[PDB]
């Protein structure tokens, strides 16, 4: 499991963040993108939806 | 931040690079790319190598790069300056997609143009109205710029 | 050193040669392996169609690098 966003791996001991839609990020990485657009960089499925 | 990320991704087009494509720093400055695509095959483009200028912002990944032909091309979603209307380069960018996705995706441009939204609308009657004068015309520019 | 050259086929040629090596030398070497003409070589590696004169070096090809071959057709 590769985070898409930095491209590294995510690790056991990182802050991780799995959205609705299943798909999983290091939290620093994808809250950058979810201030900017609530979409999932991998699927797009709104996190609210 | 992005420097980590473009080091990343150039890396992994070392050690996998794609065929129909090939980018990289221009010099030593990592935001500043080069990039050919080769013409799309089944496609007006065929045999020609199409140079872009990528760069990539500061916070990139969650911004995208911004790509552009070098190569004049006779494409709806291309003008002279080279300037690309391609959905994912702005509103559909996802920090996910990476410039080889870019690339492959602007080779699918290539392949199938979107006239509907045309960056050239001249050209976008002519894909639509008569195909074989947009291909007959794209073929030439090729042959003309890309080869 | 050891290089790839990749072609538009996918076939991936390697090669051997030297960071001084010209780019002339190289499409040589690429005539000598895969019997095409050098007038008929373009060679790209990182965006950049690899100029006669200039070397492997100055352009940052590095063991295991990989260029793309794309035939002219002159
Ligand atoms: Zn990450
Ligand atoms: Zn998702």
């Amino acid at each position: 499991e590769k985070c898409t966003i930095c491209l590294s791996m995510l690790e056991d001991g990182e802050d991780v963040r799995r959205l609705p839609c299943a798909h999983l990020f290091h939290q620093l990485c994808v809250d950058q993108w979810l201030a900017m657009s609530k979409k999932c960089p991998i699927c797009r499925v709104d996190i609210e939806t | 931040m992005a420097l980590k990320r473009i080091h990343k991704e150039l890396n992994d087009l070392a050690r996998d690079p794609p065929a129909q494509s090939s980018a990289g720093p221009v010099g030593d400055d990592m935001f500043h790319w080069q990039a050919t695509i080769m013409g799309p095959n089944d496609s007006p483009y065929q045999g020609g190598v199409f140079f872009l200028t990528i760069h990539f912002p500061t916070d990139y990944p969650f911004k995208p790069p911004k790509v552009a032909f070098t190569t004049r091309i006779y494409h709806p979603n291309i003008n002279s300056n080279g300037s690309i209307k391609l959905d994912i380069l702005r509103s559909q960018w996802s920090p996910a997609l990476t410039i080889s996705k870019v690339l492959l995706s602007i080779s699918s441009l290539l392949s199938d143009p979107n006239p509907d939204d045309p960056l050239v609308p001249e050209i976008a009657r002519i894909y639509k109205t008569d195909r074989e004068k947009y291909n007959r015309i794209a073929r030439e520019w090729t042959q003309k710029y890309a080869m | 050193m050891q290089i790839f050259v990749k072609t538009l086929t996918g076939k991936t040629i390697t090669l051997e040669v030297e960071p001084s090596d010209t780019i002339e030398n190289v499409k040589a070497k690429i005539q000598d392996k895969e019997g095409i003409p050098p007038d008929q070589q373009r060679l790209i590696f990182a965006g950049k169609q690899l100029e006669d004169g200039r070397t492997l070096s100055d352009y940052n090809i590095q063991k295991e690098s990989t260029l793309h071959l794309v035939l002219r057709l002159r």
